């Protein structure tokens, strides 16, 4: 019988006036939400940020909206919300967002006989996540999403999550190609401006690194042109221009190592780890350089000392090289 | 600012100066009695030539930018082509092809028997 | 004329495009179709596809029924939206747009019985999870999913055209793929639970395999030569001492240069490729080699005779360990 | 008179329907299409496609906007183009369009006395064109547009070149360093869809690539890098470092060549003139390479067997690398 | 009084009609330009095209406008301009342009009591601009903004620069990194296309490259490492492997330098100036290779003639590359 | 409820919002404060920074008085498109957002004696002309200026909220900074001309210094070990000329990559930086030990006392010049 349905609905917005709040003039409305977050694409220490898409759904209840004689449910077209009243509600941290609009604009209203509303949302967003690099590659994040009112304070409107710690679903099955999801963490909160206190919710979640890539792509092959500058203690120190060639070629390959892979993070002014790690195998390389050129210096006069100099730094340099990483992967791990 | 010389059966067109400004080199021929008439056009780079309905298949117009050249080769002549010919240079956002108005480098008139 | 503009007033008179038809009747029933113009580029790096395709739906209006002297109005498209749309959108969709040049390409056909056909042409960007374990010798099978985003399946059901294998057709010349081969597709229809309710979902499965010519002579080739040569070294004579040296070194070099570049296309996955294991493998050889002549550089001049017969025996097993790996190499990644 | 113009117009727009196509109902509405092309952005590779602006004017007649008493053509303000009915035409191979907005919307509407409308768009589209790299650089390509009527079939629009071959002018405008304009073609036909038959118009360019920049960027280092690994078989053979370095210098130095100039194309699976070109020149200098590792592995037991071997290497590898060539150069051009 | 002049106001937009211009079928109504050049950002010779914001004005009379009674320019809020006749003003050379709009539309009306239209718009355009580069970076280029009327012709609407050549201000405050502008133009004409003629107004910029970034970036490397080349000619003819590292390292220093130059530049057809000498620098250190490898051949059996020969070449080096940079040098300059 | 809605409708019933309050009477005064949620990234090659600000604005209209239950009407932001609003717009904008998620980010206050609060969230783009003559020890001063686009100060003026210094507050925690510091801001008012008139103008400057961290560790450390490794070359005998040789040669090479790659993330400017200049001196360095010891082996052989003299005066006389070098370079551009 949609002729009776369509004088229902006409007679709800007959003197609905959208530019009033349920309760407006009383107590303040509450909003109930939920997400369900469908993925976290690309998370980028370049940009500090991550992409997160997710349907919100918005609950409230406004009784200039109850119906009675229709034991339905009644979900409208999407357009309808643009003649009801809708929370202002906004993400403060977020750079880029937008509504997917294929077919049409991702947008559910279903309104239910005590007048309660239910307001669901499509949102991919672009979020700000400001990220700690001083452990990377070995370093754990925490981003969030910060859900507040814009122009309502806590006396006209208060949010909760709908569902206590079940409000947000989804996290588990979220699969990110160099993080892994540790936890998710909700919580609700007051933030104070110059224009009031205004009701905040805050989605965190945990991100550890994980790091079988970088000891596939950057510290094997310092650890593997450490150990080939150790080769040259075992030619003889006659050979002076192998010698020469061989810690020459291992020093500026470390330097260029370096070089090139600093080039792919965020101009930080500290100290990474994995600095610490190729600044280590530098001096290793260059060290093993100067005592060469030590031993050149006094092998003419004296070649019995420089064979016993070359004799310790076989032994000295792959002990010293084995505790330096023992510190480091004591220290970072 | 351009130069054209007219030499010249076969016209040729040299320019000198800032080709590059005016990358469309187009021919023109008035009648005693009649207004301009566009005949052919061509662009320095591309080497891209344009005819009017009256001349094609008959004359040929190629460019060679070693010392930035246009020919006009003229066959199988008739006595309705007795006119003063010009030539002349097309700014880059100079609009039509075909309209005297548009051209704003001229050279030097050719009579034609 | 007029008559027309009569029959589309009073088509429009009355009509709340607010209400899905047969609301609180029965359920609406989409007949759905997909004609694939173009299959747009892969990427791996973003684990996304694009795809070009006319979408068309199909259902019943009560409402919508006329008499006059045609039997089909093809109208224009300003009309669709005055009437009561389904509201399909892409589960799976990152950015898609609906074409508007130079007008809304969209088409809406009414037939005297109340049925309606909807058409919309769409480039529908979508999430493929690619497993890369295999690369470059995987496979992959980037699904596309779409259903109602507000109407439960007790108000709408999508139902295909026709059966299920000809409701997806893809266009002869229709393939932007570079790197890929498109083997075929399976259709698929399902229901999906949240928490707002259950909603019917329809799947469109897209089979992809990765041509292999352009890595078979980017990577394969080089790193090959890089192995052989680096074993002519085994050949030269043990007075030529610079020679070898430079040998290894320069072959080293070479293999870690390719090993730093190998990775550039890749994304940062956490596991290794096939490719990585071939490079670490002729990584491996040139490296050995370059120890090999240490050794034998070693004992050069306190005892020859075990130098040469090292040497000698290398020439033989170095050849044939290569041959062997690659022989078990390739056998596992092109029967897989 | 400003008024009599304005109850003329507004008696044109008084009873129309925009719903509704010029003679809805009977015979075919004839559309005539005009395309100035302004330029052409770029053309890629990478993506496959290229960027072109151009001015489409559509032509057609409406015999509802006939008038009288006014013998002049009315330009009218665009705007008045959202009030009138103008024909679905779409490009079918485009990924993005716009229509320029500044200062206004780039939009042209042009009535006459007896109902012909001329409506003109300035429009910047991105089109798609496969192309076949088998014998790039030396390749030439085919671009297509596909002009094409979205909603409306056969029975109820045509679409037909205004002007047959002048219909489409500005060609010699076209500017693209990287190519060169040959011919150009207008085709109509019509293209059978599960919906019905359409009309379709087809602009196609042919590009031919200009093979200048590739001679004297790839061609002659491996052409150099050839004659220079030639040297080798007019050294003595006792010169053992300085053949191997010879011989290294050149392999490294063509390997680093195509790392670092072929990393820059589409991930194509088939073999380019260009590449088959670097593995022949490859080839060949490992050849060469590996010829003088055997001659140095026999001439301390058959000195005479690798001289008669060095003198014939020298007259047969100049030889056949002639052949190689004349046959690449043939079958490529 | 505010009444007063809401009254006037809605009296001059009563019964007006936006789809006629001014003088609608009499006299072409005279249109004046203004720009404010705000900046210019950036110059792309990849692009081909340049960036530019500027404040546009436009100034008209519109007879149905006049109001009297009120002795004040009427400043009105900028939607009216939604409810006006304006002109179809756009830009013939630009790619993408928009209008700002934060807080609201940059847009500005200001109406005069005899009628007068002030019309104002803040505008971010990218403008194509061909550039010659057969004599980068020693090369001067020509930069236009072309200004046209899309809809009217010169029978309906005619442009001129408001104020002569005072009608664009602020390019003297204009600051460039790698360009400076000599001078810019004023000119008006007209244009003739297939529909009518059409007024033409065009800006244009003369910009001139400056050199130091090129002589700090890319001339110097290459003319210091030329001159690290020459260092072997001094060393003596038994010390192998120092000079064949010399060339090799030299020869893969030219090819990393020659890549990272032309990384950054357009695939243009001919042959820069930078490129010149970029491939002279790999001439000259060719050169030495292959004379030291001629030495290394032949001073085996005649050492004399050998030494003479690096003694000779210790001259002819420098000074044939001082030739060739004279010439280089007076061939652009 | 009603009564609410009454009266809104008597306070738009007439209402002109082409009009500013006060037009013809008296000027327009807007009180304005701004606060910064985050002071996004600053970016060296476009010359140009991005903010993210709660932008405030308030003034008085006396045709938007009342009288009712409650004092101040907190209204939906549609409200803001049916009233008059100034048109403020920043100077040296670039491409700023006015945030729409989920609905658009502005907020609308009336109170009974017609005073009307009007915030909106907004992310600005905003050009930084940046002098880089001391980079990377450079300090700059990012403007940001804003102000009426149509109306003169005969119309509409500006004033800051309170005091200018606590008219901008920044928040605690909202630093995207990486590469720089923020100071602190100076805030002021003016006076533009343009051919249009005279306008109000409000501006904030922004202080920045750029930390140095990075640069130590990228390119002076390896510019001073370069520096290091070719004066290590002195205590070579001078019969090692190869080993020499290899020194000069490499270090000169190093020299030449470092000098390459230390411009990356810059703007082309014409000008030389303070990094140009220490590397140019690094350079100078070790180009004169290269000639250094090509001046030791043309004496070896026929002077070799005067040889052996030159040496250990230059073991000395190297390290000792660029110690001082170091010390006037540190010196000089750290205490500016
Ligand atoms: C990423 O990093 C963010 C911080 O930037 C972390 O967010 C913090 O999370 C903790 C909880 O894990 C929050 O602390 C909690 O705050 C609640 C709200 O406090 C406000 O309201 C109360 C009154 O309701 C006031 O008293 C208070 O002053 C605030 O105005 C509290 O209700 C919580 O109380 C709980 O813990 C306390 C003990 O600490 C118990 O006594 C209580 O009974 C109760 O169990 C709690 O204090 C904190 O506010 C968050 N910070 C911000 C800035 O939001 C994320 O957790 C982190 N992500 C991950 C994955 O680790
Ligand atoms: C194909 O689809 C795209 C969207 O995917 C369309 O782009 C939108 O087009 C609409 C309609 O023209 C635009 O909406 C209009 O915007 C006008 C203002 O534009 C300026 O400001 C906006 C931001 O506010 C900028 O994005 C824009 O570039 C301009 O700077 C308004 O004035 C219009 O309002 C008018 O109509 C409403 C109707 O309710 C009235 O209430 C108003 O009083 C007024 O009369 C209108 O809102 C929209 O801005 C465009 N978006 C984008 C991103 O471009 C294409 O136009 C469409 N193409 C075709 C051929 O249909
Ligand atoms: C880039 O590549 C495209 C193809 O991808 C080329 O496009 C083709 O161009 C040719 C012309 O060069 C087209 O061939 C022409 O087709 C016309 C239409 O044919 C249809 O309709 C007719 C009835 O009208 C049917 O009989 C027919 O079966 C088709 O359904 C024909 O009308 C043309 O006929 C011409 O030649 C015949 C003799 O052969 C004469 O008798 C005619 O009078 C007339 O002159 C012709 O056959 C072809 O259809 C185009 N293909 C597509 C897919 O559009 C581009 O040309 C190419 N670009 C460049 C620059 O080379
Ligand atoms: C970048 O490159 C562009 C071209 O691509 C240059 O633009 C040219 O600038 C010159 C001026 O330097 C223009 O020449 C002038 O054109 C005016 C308009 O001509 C039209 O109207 C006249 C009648 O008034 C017609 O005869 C003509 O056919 C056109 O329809 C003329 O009015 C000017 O005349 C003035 O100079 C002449 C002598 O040269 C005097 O005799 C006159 O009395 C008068 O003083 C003049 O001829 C030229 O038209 C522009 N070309 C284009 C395509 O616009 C830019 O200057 C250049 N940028 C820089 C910085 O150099």
């Amino acid at each position: 019988n949609m002729s009776f349905v369509k004088e229902t609905v006409d007679k709800l917005l007959k003197g609905y006036d959208i530019r009033l709040r349920p309760d407006f003039g009383g107590p303040p409305v509450c909003v109930g939400m939920n997400i369900d977050i469908a993925s976290i694409d690309m998370v980028s220490e370049v940009n500090m940020d991550y992409t997160l898409t997710m349907y919100f759904q918005q609950y409230w209840r406004d009784k200039r909206l109850a119906y009675s004689g229709i034991p339905l449910n009644l979900t409208l077209d999407n357009r309808v919300a643009d003649q009801l009243w809708v929370p202002d509600t906004y993400f403060l941290n977020d750079k880029k967002s937008f509504v997917h609009g294929v077919t049409v604009k991702n947008r559910m209203i279903r309104l239910h006989p005590d007048g309660t509303v239910l307001y669901g949302l499509r949102i991919t967003t672009t979020a700000a996540c400001m990220m700690d690099l001083r452990r990377y590659p070995l370093d754990e994040q925490n981003c969030t999403l910060e859900i507040e009112s814009y122009g309502y304070t806590t006396d006209d409107i208060e949010f909760y999550w709908r569902g206590g710690d079940k409000a947000v679903t989804g996290v588990e099955r979220i699969e990110l190609p160099q993080f892994s999801i540790v936890e998710h963490r909700l919580v609700s909160r007051n933030v104070v401006f110059a224009t009031g206190a205004y009701p905040r919710l805050s989605l965190s979640f945990r991100l550890k690194r994980n790091i079988g890539y970088f000891i596939l792509q950057t510290y094997m092959p310092s650890i593997l042109i450490t150990i080939l500058s150790w080769v040259s203690f075992w030619i003889n120190y006659d050979a002076s221009a192998a010698r020469v060639a061989l810690g020459i070629t291992t020093v500026l390959t470390m330097t260029t190592i370096n070089t090139h892979l600093r080039e792919t993070l965020p101009k930080i002014p500290y100290v990474k780890a994995i600095d610490m790690y190729l600044m280590g195998c530098f001096v290793f390389v260059f060290l093993a350089l100067l005592e060469y050129a030590f031993v050149n210096y006094i092998f003419f006069s004296q070649p019995a000392r420089a064979a016993a100099i070359d004799r310790w730094s076989r032994i000295v340099f792959p002990f010293t090289f084995s505790l330096f990483n023992l510190v480091y992967w004591l220290y970072y791990v | 600012q351009v130069q054209l010389v007219e030499s010249g059966l076969r016209l040729s067109c040299a320019a000198s100066g800032h080709t590059f400004n005016y990358p469309i080199m187009g021919w023109f021929r008035q009648a005693p009695g009649k207004e301009r008439e566009f005949v052919g056009a061509i662009s320095w780079s591309g080497g891209s030539t344009s005819y009017a309905d009256s001349v094609k298949d008959r004359f040929t117009i190629s460019r060679d930018n070693a010392k930035n050249t246009v020919y006009l080769e003229m066959n199988n002549l008739k006595p309705e082509d007795t006119a003063v010919y010009y030539c002349a240079a097309k700014g880059r956002y100079s609009g039509g092809l075909y309209y005297p108005t548009n051209y704003d480098y001229w050279g030097q008139g050719t009579q034609v028997t | 004329t007029t008559v027309f503009t009569r029959i589309l007033d009073r088509l429009l008179d009355g009509y709340d495009n607010r209400l899905r038809p047969g609301l609180g009747e029965r359920v609406t029933e989409v007949k759905t179709d997909i004609f694939v113009t173009s299959f747009g580029p892969v990427s791996d790096h973003d684990m996304e596809y694009t795809i070009d395709v006319f979408f068309r739906q199909s259902w019943k209006d009560e409402r919508l029924k006329f008499k006059g002297p045609m039997t089909v109005l093809r109208l224009n498209n300003l009309m669709a939206s005055k009437i009561w749309t389904p509201d399909t959108f892409f589960h799976n969709g990152k950015k898609s747009v609906a074409h508007n040049m130079t007008m809304p390409n969209k088409l809406l056909r009414i037939t005297e019985d109340g049925t309606l056909l909807y058409t919309m042409r769409l480039t529908v960007r979508a999430e493929c999870p690619m497993h890369l374990e295999d690369f470059p010798m995987d496979a992959h099978a980037c699904p596309l999913k779409f259903g109602s985003y507000a109407y439960t399946r007790a108000e709408v059901v999508y139902e295909w055209t026709r059966e299920p294998a000809r409701s997806v057709v893809v266009a002869e010349d229709g393939s932007r793929l570079n790197q890929y081969d498109l083997l075929g597709q399976t259709v698929d229809s399902g229901i999906v639970q949240s928490s707002t309710g259950e909603y019917v979902v329809m799947t469109t499965h897209f089979h992809l395999k990765r041509k292999i010519g352009y890595f078979v002579i980017q990577t394969y080739l080089p790193c090959i030569m890089t192995v052989i040569l680096s074993q002519v070294s085994f050949w030269l004579n043990r007075e030529s001492v610079p020679a070898r040296t430079v040998f290894g070194v320069t072959t080293v070099l070479t293999m870690t240069t390719l090993s730093i570049s190998a990775r550039n296309s890749l994304p940062k996955v956490a596991y290794a490729t096939a490719m990585d294991w071939f490079i670490a493998v002729c990584y491996a050889f040139v490296f050995s080699a370059l120890i090999e002549f240490a050794t034998v550089n070693y004992f050069t001049k306190s005892q020859p005779a075990r130098a040469a017969k090292i040497d000698r025996l290398s020439r033989i097993a170095f050849p044939l360990l290569f041959g062997i790996f690659n022989l078990v190499y390739w056998a596992t990644y092109l029967n897989r």
